[PDB]
RNA sequence: ACGAGACUCUGGCAUGCUAACUAGUUACGCGACCCCGGUCGGCGUAACUUCUUAGAGGGACAAGUGGCGUUCAGCCACCCGAGAUUGAGCAAUAACAGGUCUGUGAUGCCCUUAGAUGUCCGGGGCUGCACGCGCGCUACACUGACUGGCUCAGCGUGUGCCUACCCUACGCCGGCAGGCGCGGGUAACCCGUUGAACCCCAUUCGUGAUGGGGAUCGGGGAUUGCAAUUAUUCCCCAUGAACGAGGAAUUCCCAGUAAGUGCGGGUCAUAAGCUUGCGUUGAUUAAGUCCCUGCCCUUUGUACACACCGCCCGU
């Protein structure tokens, strides 16, 4: 019965950005909701970061919808 | 860019009230009493600030620009029907009023109604429903 | 040229129903394989006609509940499609095999019914029907996904995906496995 | 308990009358596949027919009536 | 931050425990064990009383502490079964005495760790292992190895100094124990 | 003999029959655009009823097959088949101190009848508020809110008798609520191919009593009407309460059903949170029982018969 009041940050600081850059492309299933849950960030920030890495070519797009987007990692070889 | 900039102010003191910087700039100034969701869009449209930015990272020039726009609506091509106080009973001019001024104007309006002893002022003094609705069943939490 | 009926992009063959008592209540192989889980209906007219309905169509039918979602079949279809895509993208397995395994492992096999007068508490354990096992599995998985996706940032298309993943292994971190084991323990307590 | 009872799969042969207080359950005459000589009567809950296989967690219980 | 009371992750069968009820359910209910880091248990409707009942909320009373005895524990799936019907009044006095002494020891050590400013479940587990679990395993007494330990170490520093936990944190914990248990 | 059934209306189909410039289809010609063909609810005239409209007829009867049954009345399943239980209307004897004298120039008796309990005008009340109950509307959110785009119906109604008050295309002005000139329809002719909502696609929002929810309250502007204050109705900007899935208890329903969603009619000068119909999307569970609340038939017992809400004993 723990409350643990949430404080989701709006803009990326120094450390969360490079932990994202080292962990998010090594995830099997990539979703804005699950990366916001894992990194304790806001939802719009997660969408902006995944759009940025989609433009950077490190993220493979699968399906695009108005409710959610689904992303996956690239092959190691 | 996506990294937080330097001197990102967490709070704001616009018109002596605390305004957070985490909310959207089209919606953080909604917490200022007297300015709502619809009024915040026109102020940020006459002034050249995009509405996709956050509240705590804008600079003081555009902050004071939209502040002088909010205290001076009509001199920036804002139409007279967009104002919350049109044709005031004392001075007779269109002037949008802000928070403490809004409370003062409402207080003196209720004082004027009680002084002239109209039915609306009497119902406001008694503390009942004044707009003319049924009070037989609804409004149970007025007293114990 | 319909060689096999691709369910959107998934094959309908090479799937195994391990439980022999559910061979004719899971309509997925070679007869009831359609491109989409939307049909005209006419399955609830007779007494056992709902057993020939495909399991993904029954999942989409039982997915929409709680007032504000009644009649919206297309939204449940696209949530089920996105859930199947997430399940295939996560486990690397066919989504129909995960769904069929989630049906078998989440189905209770013994239930206690209430006996006595109106007011007393007394149970008696009986075994259940193969159809009611499937119905309880679908209902438990759907209400577990619905309760998991409420007042949360996590969408229901991946909440339903994690619902079928945890139910297929019996890891007891899902609502459906926990309620099945609760029903089994209450039935086993007074046989 | 200290007894891991093996599960039994059994196949019905006929459907008897529907017992229970509100008629929620019915009685069947069910038989096994591992020994197709032993036949017991069981109280089953749910929509049943002639030909469906029931998963019996125990095989040594005889069907009680409604009370 | 909260930590478990004893080294046993799940209680043994036929063990008394002080339980707070969380919510009532249809087939049973949902409860929480205080001295096992708030894990979800279950009490049954048939395990309430031997006699007839005319009000389910007369004896359950969600939001109130209750003494129940463990029935079935499954460590593989985390299933806990409780029984209030088999609870005898003879062990009840020893039950809340053990619960109160364990919760006062836990409160004192949690205050000491909050003074030390360490916020991690593994950190609380390690410090509480260095403080209480070691002498509890040494004296072979579940619950009874802490209150008597602090009672004998309030006036004797050599008994408290036998644990090789730390120096400054050990002195802070000894001062906190001597300030409370006087 | 009555009741049931039988009967009537509607739905589900017939590429067969009868006819459609107030309904269309297909060919042909003209015209517009694109790269030799495609699109046009653009224009017009050679056949036809495939769509629509509505008349006569047809079709379903447990007809065929296999089991159960005195092999009788019937039941179950299956094949061919648009249907192998569509929904309603009408609805017997005997009564209830059931509701209506406030529907009536339907009415017995009683009261009043000129300072009227008749009638008429002006103002007010029917709304008034420490509280309780019933039918309901909107919500408690992310299967969601906002902002654009795309796209799909069926029941109806419509210029009135003393009676004045209809539905609206098109063009201009104004953010909007609205205002002014012009035309149509006494109606398959005009509104109207009723560009309806829920849905679908794409941004913004990110678990925060928050961009949820819109109660309360202030100012201004229009329309109806002789008159709106006790705000008629609508529009614009502010104000931003309770409410985090609801205790004991309790209502309705099983197939295009419940539920979500909008549109008509009735009230209507002004007008739907009500009622009655219509269409769109569209399920879970069940083919059983007499346990609860009741109903129909038979047997049995009775000190009850304004009939168990009965009757009746003692301090």
């Amino acid at each position: 019965k723990v409350r643990d009041k949430l404080n989701n940050l709006v803009l990326f600081d120094k450390a969360t950005y490079d932990k994202l850059c080292k962990e998010v492309p090594n995830y099997k299933l990539i979703t804005p909701a699950v990366v916001s849950e894992r990194l304790k960030i806001r939802g719009s920030l997660a969408r902006a970061a995944l759009q940025e890495l989609l433009s950077k070519g490190l993220i493979k797009l699968v399906s695009k919808h108005r409710a959610q987007v689904i992303y996956t990692r690239n092959t190691k070889g | 860019s996506l990294v937080i900039p330097e001197k990102f102010q967490h709070i704001l003191r616009v018109l002596n009230t605390n305004i957070d910087g985490r909310r959207k700039i089209a919606f953080a100034i909604t917490a200022i009493k007297g300015v709502g969701r619809r009024y915040a869009h026109v102020v940020l449209r006459k002034a050249d600030i995009d509405l996709t930015k956050r509240a705590g990272e804008l600079t003081e020039d555009e902050v004071e620009r939209v502040i002088t726009i909010m205290q001076n609506p009509r001199q920036y091509k804002i139409p007279d029907w967009f104002l919350n106080r049109q044709k005031d009973v004392k001075d007779g001019k269109y002037s949008q009023v802000l928070a403490n001024g809004l409370d003062n104007k409402l207080r003196e309006d209720l004082e004027r109604l009680k002084k002239i002893r109209a039915h609306r002022g009497l119902r406001h003094f008694w503390g009942l429903r004044v707009r003319g609705q049924h009070t037989k069943t609804t409004g149970r939490r007025g007293r114990t | 040229t319909p060689d096999i009926k691709l369910f959107g992009k998934w094959s309908t063959d090479d799937v195994q129903i391990n439980d022999i008592s559910l061979q004719d209540y899971i309509a997925v192989k070679e007869k009831y394989a359609k491109y989409l889980p939307h049909s005209a209906g006419r399955y609830a007219a007779k007494r056992f006609r709902k057993a020939q309905c495909p399991i993904v169509e029954r999942l989409t039918n039982s997915m929409m509940m709680h007032g504000r979602n009644n009649g919206k079949k297309l939204m449940t279809v696209r949530i089920v499609k996105h859930a199947f895509e997430i399940i295939h993208l996560l486990t690397g397995e066919n989504p129909l095999q995960v769904l069929v395994n989630a049906i078998i492992n989440s189905g209770p096999r013994e239930d206690s019914t209430r006996i006595g007068r109106a007011g007393t508490v007394r149970r008696q354990a009986v075994d259940v029907s193969p159809l009611r096992r499937v119905n309880q599995a679908i209902w438990l998985l759907c209400t577990g996904a619905r309760e998991a996706a409420f007042r949360n940032i996590k969408t229901i298309a991946e909440c339903l995906a994690d619902e079928l993943i945890n139910a297929a292994k019996g890891s007891s971190n899902s609502y459906a496995i926990k309620k099945k084991d609760e029903l089994e323990r209450v039935a086993k307590s007074n046989r | 308990t200290s007894r891991v009872q093996p599960i039994k799969l059994a196949r019905v042969t006929k459907v008897l009358g529907r017992t229970g207080s509100q008629g929620q359950c019915t009685q069947v005459r069910v038989e096994f596949m591992d020994d197709t000589s032993r036949s017991i009567i069981r109280n089953v809950k749910g929509p049943v027919r002639e030909g469906d296989v029931l998963t019996l967690l125990e095989s040594e219980r005889e069907a009680r009536r409604l009370r | 931050l909260s930590c478990r009371f004893y080294q046993h992750k799940f209680p043994e069968v036929e063990d008394v425990v002080m339980v707070n009820v969380r919510s009532i359910a249809e087939m049973g209910a949902y409860v929480s064990l205080l001295e096992y880091n708030n894990i979800e248990g279950m009490i049954l409707l048939s395990e309430l009383s031997r006699r007839r009942i005319r009000s389910i909320n007369k004896l359950i009373r969600i939001g109130r502490n209750e003494c129940v005895v463990v029935i079935r524990v499954d460590k593989e799936k985390g299933y806990i079964d409780l029984s209030k019907r088999r609870v005898s009044p003879e062990e009840a006095i020893k039950c809340e005495d053990k619960f109160t002494k364990s919760k006062t020891v836990y409160s004192i050590l949690r205050h000491v760790a909050e003074v030390l400013e360490y916020t991690k479940d593994e950190q609380l587990e390690s410090l509480f292992q260095r403080t209480a679990w070691v002498f509890d395993d040494k004296y072979k007494r579940p619950g009874y190895g802490a209150y008597d330990a602090f009672k004998h170490a309030v006036s004797d520093p050599s008994i408290l100094d036998s644990l090789d936990l730390n120096e400054d944190e050990r002195e802070v914990l000894i001062n906190n124990i001597n300030r409370r248990l006087t």
